């Protein structure tokens, strides 16, 4: 009859990198497995990222600040790509000050113990002015999928700061995702097949943690069609 | 006319199902629907398309 599939090894090929394996599936068992948790990894995953930015310097996403390199929209661009993780506090406000010239990076953050930056090399901007001051508060937050950053306004019409800049959230902590099934031997019975998921993801979330969260919505979806309520 | 003062305002203006969007070719289309990334094809290292 049936057989569960046991999670084994998940190894790391890097921070970013990890393969994760079901050994002991069923044969027709293994695409629908794969399929569904692949849909499910890049639809309906938690994730932290940034919503308002606030820079002290400028006014508005199209004014530029003194000795920077990089426009507020570039600004903006790559404090989207802000790998971060947060554990106690759905909302959090980072705080980044940073004066003299240099690349401004990800570690440059004052972290909290809330807050882990799993990207620290991450470059944020390259202050080019000996005595200028780059001053952000970045609020980032978790949500699941990709929110852009013309819903929240028309929910309060038009932001009533002027300092605080909007970005289109996309709380996605894998960007990709890709199964194969093997034809796994093993003691057990003589038909069975392994599922490897290779995943690409922020690593803002535990591998394991992202099939477990990946496999209860799963369940909680069939839920509905285990017990038909008519 | 005593002053002329202009403003200017900035769109941030998202493509979306409608847009013309075009190659180099002469290729053309209408952006049809902006289907979910797992929608998507993808290959053998699971790249999407």
């Amino acid at each position: 009859e049936f057989l569960k599939p046991r999670l084994v090894d998940i190894e790391q090929v890097s921070s970013t990198h990890a393969k994760v394996t079901l050994e002991p599936l069923e044969r027709g068992f293994g695409h629908t497995l794969g399929n569904a948790l692949r849909r499910i990894l890049l639809s309906s995953m938690p994730g932290c990222a940034v919503t308002e930015v606030e820079i002290d310097g400028v006014l508005h996403e199209y004014s530029t600040k003194e000795g920077v390199q990089e426009d507020i929209l570039e600004i903006l661009l790559n404090l989207k790509g802000l790998a971060v993780r947060v554990q106690g506090k759905d909302e959090v406000i980072l705080t980044l000050n940073k004066s003299g010239i240099g690349p401004v990076t990800a570690a440059d953050i004052t972290h909290d113990g809330d807050v882990e930056i799993v990207k620290p090399q991450h470059v944020i901007c390259h202050l080019t002015d000996e005595n200028a001051s780059i001053s952000m508060r970045i609020k980032v937050q978790r949500g699941r999928g990709y929110v852009p950053a013309s819903t929240r306004i028309h929910s309060e019409e038009d932001e009533r700061p002027i300092g605080r800049l909007l970005v289109d959230a996309c709380y996605s902590p894998v960007e990709r995702i890709a199964y194969n099934v093997e034809a796994a031997r093993v003691e057990q019975r003589t038909d069975l097949d392994k599922l490897v998921i290779e995943m690409e993801t922020n690593g803002t979330i535990d591998p394991e943690e992202a099939i477990r969260r990946a496999a209860t919505i799963l369940a909680e979806q069939l839920e509905a069609f285990v017990d038909l309520r008519d | 006319v005593l002053k002329i003062v202009k403003v200017y305002l900035a769109v941030k203006r998202r493509i979306q199902p409608g847009d013309k969007m075009a190659g180099r070719h002469g290729n053309k289309g209408v952006i049809s629907k902006i289907n979910p990334i797992e929608d998507m094809p993808y290959d053998e290292n699971g790249t999407p398309v």
